[PDB]
């Protein structure tokens, strides 16, 4: 079906990229392939493990023994006790819910924010050498063997090098 | 204003046959995996009851024979264990945009064998501007029509 | 013969999680009682293997 | 010649609710909510509860003929009585401050 | 459970006015959009107007824009249609209906509605310059409705067969 | 007055764009005009309606009958009851406030985040064909009738096509 | 050590830029220098001062006198009173913690979001005139005295001007 | 309501030292920035120093940088100015004043202050090598102040008309 | 405090199976990853397998992939290793160990583990076709172990010096 254009440029996921969360894919004169950015993947796993633990471990816990007995003649108290309980129920239920809700919100943005940072890092290297074409795919104006490629992903991309060649293909038919 | 056209206008089925009612739409009424599209069932003389919503979802308490299909621009209600307490007009309705529009409707005649009338023309199946005709709906047993024509 | 940290009239529960909907009456060092039915906390990405029939 | 940046998908069908969207399917998650219990009355601390069976606390503590065989431990961490524990003060009358007594024999060492 | 009753239907001379009510039962009225739907005698179903739950959004079918005013009173749990300067084209049976969507924000004329989950038993409105005459075994020249489905002749009255007791004009044949 | 440069590149709003929340504007050889991105507008409305409902419906509600009577001689209790109440007041007030505060924060970023996604989608299509000039305005290096324009907004923009022409205007006076 | 590539493009901070939070640095034919964007710095300070105050001042405060005496014979009550307290402790502790946690989260993104907005504003001015090279540094394809420089930071950068010159250096050795 | 009292003013030989106090009443002292302002006899108003609420930020007028040390004690709700090596240019009346802004973060020397909502009755400080002599009907050659506004002659003493009782040097004419 | 006991070690014919247990005490077992480590007699330390706290992640050393199945039971606070089709290369002493990291998310085969904070006293597993014969002052031709460190001869039995009482085969010299 149709979809707002405000929806993340990279439309689909990759059952293909099994090794990690974020990562790349290449089509060059040597074959296809996927690749997981381990260092970023570990990073995010470290952070999320922390949010999970925070949400869990930050919660205090006194030894409590809820529960009280009264008789047919201490009903006012019993109702005071009732509301202290219902009172706490309505509180925790509400915070337990909005907490997971809002934290689930932020966590799926983290991830979004995270790939968009990867795609940024790349479009910043491959200045003119490449065409940005959508769903976060760059096409090359120049051959790009498994050096060039393990290189763009190494953060170590040579721009002058392949620039000369690419200069001419931003011309031809 | 999106336009919900549907084929065909009437349809005949012998108490037990299938029943597939098509429903095209001016344009796609599918947005974020959801299919903004319901079917409503109006028994001649009644308010319409909701039947299937979100393209394919039996409401309230609706008999299993009923089955909804489709995406994007073409849909299809499907009756099946065609009982006869279920002859009525079928409306597809889009609600993806306002104004929400409807189909013109599909009437549902329980196909039997031809049975020439009785002269008033009692029970068949299936001078210039002086006359005017007044048929009927199929009785809950006959499957024929007591028409009229002044 | 088992041990617990949190007893309830219905049975024992674990305490390695923050919330719990087994029972309001509790003895121990217990999870907070909530009237919620699920409290799934997303850790990973939005699973989108297909953009089909969207 | 192409390079794409993308992300993970898997066969997981765990959903999760965002403040913006209900039932969002995720590759990973963690329930935060203990929804399941073990159906036994366990040793609270290292120490067991004190079970009374047929007699309620009143019977047990006064010495109701029926509450006799009750292996009273040198200690306990909570008291279990049945909905059936009706065997209390056999001879009629009022037990005074009976609930203060219960929430005071409730755990002893 | 859910219940919706419409009223205030009837026969009016063209150009004149009418106010339909619809009492609601069985649900939280003050949190749903509400619609009016109509059905010309024998023709299809025409959506006519929607009023948002808070009542600060009213939207109308092109064909009633200007002349109809939809409204509500959550205090009484009722919905109104106030029709003005009625044409005969307006003759129809009027169904009061419920939007499926809780608290829909109708900030815009075109956004989407839920579906129509519950309907009214419907009340018919006949617009006609014809006067409410008698039933005048054959039964001809009455107005309005109420054995075959009649056939509004040109005169402006209804007629049929049957093989008599009129409600509007009290009679008995 | 003056303003931090960290403030959203698109400075003003459009009373002009009435049809929706986010959208476009065009000046070409045929006239001016505004246009609302309905699909994105509906999307955001769907999401926000959900946040609104979450914040509201997630809140539990036991039948409670706050209120207790005591006498001149049960004043300790009455003060226990007093603090249970004040206790709950101070809690809800605080969460009711920070909730709306922080949720209002995030909601106006959502919207910001949302147009910036629209402007991204566009600057990614009109690669060289256009000059990015501020307040989120692109100028064309080539004629752009109502095809070209309904097209950039259709996500379906032809880059090779108008590229040749534009190539020369990134040269002339 | 190593680090995920999802980590902010601008790796380090500047003990050098003492005057404010966000800011610039220049190397040109006249000397080095740092410069603080005061207007943005004041802006952020205004906002953060507000979050700080919100978190603090939004908190209600009834005159309360926690504390109650009971005797050897009102122990059930004393335990009711105990749990009302422990109850409130576990609540505030949890919210006091997740509040600072999540607010600390958002505040360091604000700042991140804020420089990235500065770097955006700039890469949008110096279109072709400059090379984007990482850690948020642009190199010039043309001389850039203290006019040109106080100018890119003034939001008032002349692109046609220095463009002609730069055109040739995106050519030479 | 609000009250601010200054003290410790008087006459000192140039090069020497002075410590002004200012007790505050009527508001929460420990949450506001505080300023010292002065007014040369007959001249304008000179802002002199600001100390932030927590007291880890002190900022001074160029013209007292080095020699004045502003300070506070929230425990006593008082504000101090400790002037050192006083010039005659320092002779002035010293107004203790309150910043309007709650909890202003004075992270930087230049950021903005609130306004000056409440002022002290002010205490005058005379720097002068002249000695505190008698009043010596005309009244000439006294020091310091205290009928016309006197005119500090060159000798270093004050004089005027009136158509006598000196406070400093006890006298009576 | 912390305590870890391993069991179920011993002598098995190659190709056959073995199940090691490890009871844990002194910490919250159900929130830590757990490892099995081994040490060939006289050789180094070989990491062998890790099972995540929830138990939905099990990872193995290349050299046991396929044949070993790590598992747990939080209910009993014990950890198991179930070895299958054992080679002699598998003969070793098996150490049960604790991951330092609370709730580590082992979403991926390669991500990092904590360190190994607490170890088991270790249990030895001898794989050998030799049969458990007697001790047969010199002590030669027994099996298995148990004065010098013996020297597994080729026959498949152990021998040494000392300047007798075998546990397996009950004897007394
Ligand atoms: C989220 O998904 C679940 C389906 O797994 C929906 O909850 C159930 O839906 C089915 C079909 O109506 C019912 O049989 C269950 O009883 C529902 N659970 C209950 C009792 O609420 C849920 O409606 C989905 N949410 C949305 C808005 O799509
Ligand atoms: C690589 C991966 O994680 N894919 C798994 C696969 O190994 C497993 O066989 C299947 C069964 O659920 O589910 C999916
Ligand atoms: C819990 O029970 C086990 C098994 O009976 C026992 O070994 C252990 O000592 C108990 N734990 C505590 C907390 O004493």
């Amino acid at each position: 079906g149709l979809f707002g254009a405000i929806a993340g440029f990279i439309e689909g996921g990759w059952t293909g990229m099994v090794d990690g969360w974020y990562g790349y894919h290449h089509q060059n004169e040597q074959g296809s392939g996927y690749a997981a950015d381990l260092k970023s993947t570990q990073n995010a796993i470290d952070e999320i493990t922390n949010k999970v633990n925070s949400v869990i471990e930050k919660m205090n816990t006194q030894f409590t023994a809820v529960g009280k007995e009264f008789n047919h003649l201490e009903k006012r108290i019993e109702n005071l006790n009732k509301k202290v309980d219902d009172g706490f129920l309505d509180i925790w239920t509400y915070n337990a819910e909005l907490l997971v809700l809002l934290e689930n919100e932020r966590t799926l943005d983290y991830h979004d924010s995270n790939v968009k940072n990867l795609y940024e890092k790349v479009r910043s290297q491959l200045k003119n050498n490449a065409k940005e074409i959508g769903n976060g795919c760059f096409e090359f104006y120049h051959k790009c063997d498994n050096t060039c490629m393990e290189s763009v992903k190494n953060g170590t991309y040579d721009y002058p090098k392949y620039s000369e060649e690419a200069k001419l293909n931003r011309e031809e038919i | 204003d999106i336009v919900m056209t549907q084929s065909p206008d009437s349809l005949a089925v012998s108490l037990g046959e299938r029943a597939t009612i098509n429903c095209k739409s001016s344009q796609s009424v599918t947005f974020n995996y959801k299919n903004y599209l319901a079917w409503y069932q109006q028994k001649p003389g009644q308010p319409p009851k909701l039947l299937i919503y979100w393209a394919s979802t039996r409401e309230s308490g609706v008999p299993d024979r009923f089955s909804g299909s489709g995406s994007g621009t073409d849909f299809t209600l499907t009756i099946s264990s065609l009982q006869a307490e279920d002859v009525a007009v079928y409306y597809c309705q889009q609600h993806y945009r306002t104004p929400p529009t409807f189909g013109q409707g599909t009437k549902v005649e329980i196909k039997r064998t031809v049975a020439a009338p009785s002269v008033l023309l009692n029970n068949f199946y299936p001078q210039s501007g002086n006359s005017q005709e007044s048929v009927t709906e199929q009785d809950s047993k006959d499957s024929t029509y007591s028409l009229s024509s002044t | 013969d088992c041990n617990t940290t949190c007893q309830t009239p219905k049975g024992a529960i674990n305490t390695s999680l923050p919330f719990q909907n087994i029972h309001p009456i509790t003895i121990g060092k217990c999870p907070k009682y909530v009237k919620s039915t699920k409290l799934r906390l997303a850790t990973g990405l939005r699973n989108i293997p297909s953009i089909q029939s969207r | 010649d192409t390079l794409c940046i993308g992300y993970h998908a898997n066969n997981s069908t765990d959903t999760v609710d965002t403040v913006l969207e209900k039932n969002v399917t995720v590759t990973h998650s963690v329930n935060l909510l203990e929804d399941k219990h073990n159906g036994k009355l366990c040793k609270l601390r290292g120490v067991a509860p004190l079970h009374l069976g047929k007699c309620n606390i009143a019977g047990w503590i006064l010495g109701n003929p029926e509450c006799e065989s009750l292996s009273t431990a040198s200690s306990w961490s909570y008291i279990v009585e049945t909905p059936s524990s009706d065997n209390g003060t056999c001879y009629p009358g009022d037990f005074i401050d009976y609930e203060e007594l219960r929430e005071q024999l409730s755990s002893v060492s | 459970q859910v219940q919706l009753v419409e009223s205030g239907g009837g026969v009016v001379q063209p150009g004149r006015s009418l106010r339909l009510s619809c009492a609601a039962s069985g649900f939280t009225f003050s949190t749903y959009a509400m619609h009016w739907v109509r059905q010309a005698p024998g023709k299809g179903l025409e959506w006519v107007a929607v009023i948002s739950y808070d009542a600060n959004y009213k939207y109308y079918a092109d064909s009633v824009k200007g002349r109809f005013t939809i409204s509500r009173d959550n205090s009484k749990n009722t919905l109104y249609l106030q029709m003005n300067s009625l044409r005969a084209e307006d003759t129809a049976v009027y169904y009061c209906a419920k939007d499926s969507q809780l608290r829909s924000l109708l900030y815009f004329e075109w956004l989407s509605q839920g579906y129509f989950d519950y309907w009214g038993q419907g009340t018919l409105v006949t617009v006609s310059s014809a006067s409410t005459k008698g039933p005048s075994c054959l039964v001809k020249d009455y107005f309005p409705e109420p054995t075959f489905p009649a056939v509004l002749q040109s005169s402006g009255l209804y007629s049929l067969s049957s093989v008599v007791n009129h409600k509007p004009s009290n009679t008995k044949v």
